[PDB]
């Protein structure tokens, strides 16, 4: 009701918008390092 | 053995013919496997 409002809003996500209304798919990689031995690395390049 | 975050495991199977006890014979065991887990450990038992 009045001063009692749902929290959620959809996007209007027509394929007419101006850019700054069109979609756009996010990724965001956050890295860390804890006391753990690494398991994620860059790839080894090897000589002949 | 659980050493520097990683859990060592060496393992032999061996063909054997008795009821009970351990065999008199030497053998070496090798590594099976090697894991990077992190953890501490201070207990564990068996699954049945």
């Amino acid at each position: 009701g009045f001063n009692c409002y749902f929290p959620l809003q959809s996007y209007g996500f027509q394929p007419t918008n101006g850019v700054g209304y069109q979609p756009y798919r996010v990724v965001v990689l956050s890295f860390e390092l804890l006391h753990a031995p690494a398991t994620v690395c860059g790839p080894k390049k090897s000589t002949n | 053995k659980n050493i520097d975050g990683y859990f060592k495991i060496y393992s032999k199977h061996t063909p054997i013919n008795l009821v009970r006890d351990l065999p008199q014979g030497f053998s070496a065991l090798e590594p099976l496997v090697d894991l990077p887990i992190g953890i501490n450990i201070t207990r564990f038992q068996t699954l049945l």
